[PDB]
RNA sequence: GCUGGUUCCAAUCGAAACAUGUCGAAGCAUGACCUCCGCCGAGGUAGUCUGUGAGGUAGAGCGACCGAUUGGUGUCCUCCUGUCAAACUCCAAACUUACAGACGCUGUUUGACGCGGGGAUUCCGGUGCGCGGGGUAAGCCUGUGUACCAGGAGGGGAACAACCCAGAGAUAGGUUAAGGUCCCCAAGUGUGGAUUAAGUGUAAUCCUCUGAAGGUGGUCUCGAGCCCUAGACAGCCGGGAGGUGAGCUUAGAAGCAGCUACCCUCUAAGAAAAGCGUAACAGCUUACCGGCCGAGGUUUGAGGCGCCCAAAAUGAUCGGGACUCAAAUCCACCACCGAGACCUGUCCGUACCACUCAUACUGGUAAUCGAGUAGAUUGGC
RNA sequence: UCGACCGAGUGGCUUGCUACCUCGAUGUCGGUUCCCUCCAUCCUGCCCGUGCAGAAGCGGGCAAGGGUGAGGUUGUUCGCC
């Protein structure tokens, strides 16, 4: 467990390349397709978005314990087979080093994990859900900001006038 | 750099839009231009021989005389005058 | 004396109109409380705060 | 904003400072109510509570002011009066009033006297298992009752099971 | 080729801490750059504009290549759906740059641009800002463009190489700059508003001035929806009835263990019961209705300032005192103080001009002359 | 009461990194003796919760006034007993 305060600016240059880098760790990511899938995001009344308010970096391990805790709390109150869908849209392409195992000399990190680029701004999770379940996941969401870096704004895209009134 | 070479860096500069690949059209391989013409120094990718180190595209010379059927064009680089023999493949006249 | 003035200020989303009154005696001085007031409780730099109408 | 408390019929009034006085039959009570730009007025018939600040802090405190004195009018009329009852389990308390301060003996079985000392006018009247604590200032009384209340207390031992102390039965209304 | 030292005054110019080679990296040579001398003789180009050219970084995008990178279907299968790139590009700046013209500035007695020759010094650099590459980071390593320190005074900044003003002959009178105007301390206890109660704060930049995720019916301001004098919201009082203890299950399942249903009357209103509660009934409430009262209520969006989160070693701090409708903060505004800057009198040096054998005198010009380590040049004690 | 993953921090006691200070020298480790301090508190005081009957505990809050000792192995610090 090293802190994200190594891994979270946007200090470096874009690393993707994978012709040019070996031995990348396979993501810690589950799923980015969550409830029903073969349902279209389009047939239900309400839109809501979990927004990231600053550029960072975020972490295939941080972006798993964010969905998966998140996900877990529909399965729990909507139950497995629940009405609804949610999309984590970003997927970690850019790879992290690290200056392990000499000091400064040859300083270049090996290859020790993958982070997502996230514009402040950006969507990160869009859940997609009926009315009565719409107070569900803001609260799914609540618990998947506090396992991010950035502070983040929750916003109901479609349907907000639905919604309490 | 981490080579030295005449191509070191060229990549760009060397290289055709995808449309302006193939063969290049002849009438401008065989213009003619006279001593004092200021010419446009620039390397036609499709284009083999006739040019000149990649460091002068974008010079703009004053041609002094032939060599062959090569030109003779004065340019000054940095502050050093230096005399490039380029065929009219790679010239284009200024104005 | 009570004069009302509305007008605008940049949001978040989109731009926000207000009314406000003030116990200025003139429409001048009314417009700068607004200006003054706006300054203060919003944090607003006074070409931001544009106003349209006093009353 | 200004409040208005019409005095009611056989009581007085008096405004000194930041003080009030207030006289009835069952007493007089004085208070100090101090808060920035709150006047608090004696006009005729009539108390006045006002300020020219309507922030939330200001208008907490008049709120206050009003209950603050109606419950004046209140004690020096009709009275404050709390009832509390006594409890024991196995060691029986003995609980007296002695000069001043009301006295609590054999707690728990204690050799050791628990005494309080009452607040101001307050009257304490003891009848077998029942006391009540009377008075016409209700910051006096209310605490008095309290004092009794928290003079029985424990903290070392479950309170579920030894439960014996004084109690607060009856509180005061209007 | 390493450390130390190398003794009088003044005037002009004024660096390099970089490139190539080197048994070379604590050195040197050759260039770059500084300076002096002779020659040449009319152009030059540190700025901008325009024209004729060069370019593939930022951004963006990828059914435009390429390689990464989601899911769902329709029989490996031409739609839909989710993402990316320093070593990708269908696109594509700002910007940098070659040449020319124009304006500007400069040069033709101060000879520019340039040519030839003499003399160096220098090849440990540093900082800020912008762009970077490496690194968890560094008062870190290594580039790059620029300005500064080095070699740069004086005025601010508590102190303080490179942050702000500012580039400076002597002397003198003014007026400003940065920054200040409650006292220490020159100038305001200035004006019109508003916020903050935390001494928050009184801290531009910073190794240096911390404070984060996450919280906040602390408080101020600006919206949107709904309800309300046909009486809302809250509280208090009264009423929450009958079929009926619904059916099933069960020994009994009585609103409330469980399954299913969830009808019907009397009504102003009252569930085949929303939650406690019982072994099961009691019993207490909630829904729902009426009364008392009387004026706003309620949901929700945004913003400002503060609060919590917040633990270190000899004596606590914003430089200090101390400050609370400020001496804090935000929006404006008014008058001041305050440099060697700017203006101005006289003088000095230097360059140049006129006169001359000679600035030896005399007169004139400098907005476009006056700081300087190493070093080059020259008058003098 | 224990508390994973992930996320945000504080300290400057370890270790590592850097090469800014000193190579015309700032005397080493451990111990000792003597003084002052910090609090993230082991005991003591006052409290809160408890899976608090009591007793004995466990966990937490305020709090640095005082205390925190003697021995066996080892140069040891540390650590074991
Ligand atoms: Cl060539
Ligand atoms: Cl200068
Ligand atoms: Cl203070
Ligand atoms: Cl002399
Ligand atoms: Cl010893
Ligand atoms: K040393
Ligand atoms: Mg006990
Ligand atoms: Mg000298
Ligand atoms: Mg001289
Ligand atoms: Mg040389
Ligand atoms: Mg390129
Ligand atoms: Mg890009
Ligand atoms: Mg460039
Ligand atoms: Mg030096
Ligand atoms: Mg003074
Ligand atoms: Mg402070
Ligand atoms: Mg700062
Ligand atoms: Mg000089
Ligand atoms: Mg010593
Ligand atoms: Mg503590
Ligand atoms: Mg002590
Ligand atoms: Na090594
Ligand atoms: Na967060
Ligand atoms: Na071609
Ligand atoms: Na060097
Ligand atoms: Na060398
Ligand atoms: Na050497
Ligand atoms: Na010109
Ligand atoms: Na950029
Ligand atoms: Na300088
Ligand atoms: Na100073
Ligand atoms: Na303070
Ligand atoms: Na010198
Ligand atoms: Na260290
Ligand atoms: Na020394
Ligand atoms: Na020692
Ligand atoms: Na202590
Ligand atoms: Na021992």
């Amino acid at each position: 467990d090293k802190p994200a305060s190594m891994y979270r600016d946007i200090d470096k240059p874009a690393y993707t390349r994978r012709e040019y880098i070996t031995g990348i760790p396979g993501s810690k990511i589950a799923q980015h397709k969550m409830g029903r899938k073969q349902k279209d995001a389009d047939d239900y009344p309400v839109q809501i978005s979990l927004i990231v308010e600053e550029t960072v970096q975020l972490r295939h391990g941080s972006l798993e314990a964010s969905r998966l805790s998140a996900n877990r709390h529909l399965i729990k109150e909507l139950g497995e087979e629940g009405d609804y869908k949610m999309t984590l849209r970003k997927f970690p392409h850019q790879v992290l080093r690290e200056n392990k195992q000499d000091g400064m000399r040859a300083a270049f990190g090996k290859i020790v994990g993958t982070a997502a680029r996230v514009q402040a701004g950006e969507q990160l999770f869009t859940a997609y859900c009926n009315v009565e379940d719409a107070e569900h996941v803001k609260e799914a969401f609540r618990r998947a900001y506090n396992k991010i870096t950035p502070s983040c704004r929750i916003k109901v895209e479609r349907g907000e006038e639905l919604l309490i009134a | 750099p981490s080579s030295n070479g005449p191509l070191e860096g060229t990549r760009g500069k060397l290289k055709n839009k995808p449309r302006d690949r193939g063969t290049s059209p002849p009438q401008r391989a065989v213009e003619e231009f006279d001593d004092g013409e200021k010419v446009h120094l620039k390397i036609d990718p499709s284009v083999p021989n006739g040019r000149f180190h990649p460091r002068f595209d974008g010079q703009t010379g004053t041609v002094e005389g032939k060599q062959g059927d090569a030109y003779k064009v004065d340019i000054v680089d940095g502050g050093k005058e230096k005399t490039i023999i380029v065929t009219a493949a790679h010239l284009r006249r200024q104005e | 004396s009570t004069y009302t003035v509305r007008g605008s200020f940049p949001a978040r989303d989109g731009p926000q109109q207000f009314e406000k009154e003030v116990e200025a005696p003139n429409e001048n001085v009314a417009e700068e409380r607004v200006y003054s007031d706006f300054g203060s409780q919003h944090n607003l730099k006074r070409t931001q705060i544009t106003i349209e109408e006093v009353a | 904003p200004r409040v208005e408390l019409e005095i009611p019929e056989d009581v007085d009034a008096e405004q000194d400072h930041l003080d009030i006085t207030v006289e009835g039959d069952n007493g007089s009570v004085t208070r100090r109510l101090w808060y920035p730009d709150i006047d608090v007025s004696v006009d005729g018939d009539t108390v006045v509570i006002e300020s020219d600040e309507d922030n939330a802090k200001t208008m907490s405190t008049i709120g206050t002011f009003q209950s603050h004195i109606e419950n004046m009018f209140h004690g020096v009329t009709e009275g404050w009066e709390y009832g509390m009852e006594v409890f024991y389990s196995h060691f029986p308390m003995q609980v007296n009033v002695e000069g001043d301060e009301v006295v609590i003996e054999n707690f728990l079985g204690e050799k050791a006297p628990r005494r309080t000392t009452i607040h101001g006018d307050t009257d304490v009247e003891i009848d077998g298992e029942e006391l009540t604590v009377s008075g016409p200032d209700i910051e006096a009384v209310g605490q008095t009752a309290a004092d009794i209340e928290q003079l029985t207390r424990i903290n070392d031992k479950d309170v579920r099971v030894f439960q014996d102390g004084v109690y607060i039965t009856r509180k005061p209304n209007r």
